[PDB]
């Protein structure tokens, strides 16, 4: 709980708990990618095994919990589905098509399961660091502004709105000597041609809402 | 830049991302959006920010189109 007790940096990528960057393409499925990334990271944090999981299953099968496939959804409704249904299938078993279709989750083995899911206490950088010490964290942000659309690299400290419209994953934090700014390490789902091989280094100290609202609606799976 | 620079840049964009257009009306719209984004990126990168921008596969989309279809978080 004391900040000294938290590590100076965290990067789940170099611990081996992050799958390669994925690409949602022209489908409003970000919520599913944020969810699978959190589940991939939490399962690996616990077992040491990294298994890439199915976004398509979430899209096709979680409408009862409130999600609407390519028309949008949210991470907690997705975690609820995983809890409800007894887990989630692998990416290989149930691959990503970026299109709406009927559920086939009878077609594959549930390989990762959860006990539940928790929200990160709101408006606290310390709380986010503490959560990230344990595993990657699902966050919601406003991600529609032009600087965001064309982000390449560097610490993203742009003046950002808080109309939450995109779901992504934080995989750690650290500090940049180039800009002299602390950051969160964010994993996006727009492929490796966006940002820093698919990642964004987001400014850490942008007030109680987080950069682009990232402290407003953050959560993670419990295993 | 002259128009020919923008024209060359758009052809390279089309080749690099395999972007094609079903009507001449769509292509002219997408060219205009592309040019606007290209100018934005170039101008931004002259301004000395902590981060840079780069053209990418969203290059021919406006903010509204980008938001409506390429994001997806709905609370
Ligand atoms: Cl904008
Ligand atoms: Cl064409």
């Amino acid at each position: 709980v004391l900040p000294s007790e938290l590590p100076a940096g965290v990067d789940w990528r170099s611990r081996g708990c992050v799958t390669p960057v994925k690409d949602q393409r022209d489908c409003g499925s970000c919520w599913a990618f944020s969810t699978t990334g959190a589940l991939e990271g939490a399962h690996c944090a616990k077992t040491g095994k990294l298994v890439s999981l199915s976004e398509q299953e979430l899209m096709d099968c979680s409408r009862a919990e409130g999600n609407q496939s390519c028309s949008g959804g949210e991470m907690n409704d997705a975690f609820q589905y995983v809890l409800d249904s007894g887990g989630i299938c692998s990416e290989d078993a149930y691959p990503y098509l970026a299109r709406d279709e009927e559920c086939r989750a009878q077609s594959c083995e549930k390989v990762v399961k959860i006990l539940g899911f928790k929200d990160v206490p709101r408006r606290s950088e310390a709380a986010m660091k503490a959560a990230l010490a344990k595993s990657p964290v699902s966050i919601a942000i406003e991600a529609d502004q032009m600087p965001f659309q064309f982000y390449h690299e560097g610490v993203f400290d742009a003046s950002c709105g808080t109309d939450l419209d995109h779901g992504v994953l934080l995989v750690g934090y650290g500090t940049d000597k180039e800009s002299k700014k602390d950051f969160w390490i964010m994993k996006n789902s727009w492929g490796t041609g966006w940002g820093r091989d698919g990642y964004m280094y987001m400014a850490m100290h942008k007030g109680e809402e987080g950069q682009c609202g990232l402290l407003l609606d953050a959560s993670f799976p419990v295993m | 830049w002259k128009e020919a620079h923008f024209q060359d840049a758009f052809s390279s964009f089309q080749a690099m991302y395999a972007k094609s257009y079903a009507t001449e009306e769509e292509k002219q719209r997408r060219y205009a959006i592309f040019k606007n984004n290209l100018v934005y990126i170039h101008t931004h990168n002259q301004q000395g920010y902590s981060y840079s921008l780069k053209m990418n596969h969203f290059g021919d989309l406006s903010r509204d189109e980008f938001r409506r279809k390429y994001l997806g978080f709905k609370k």
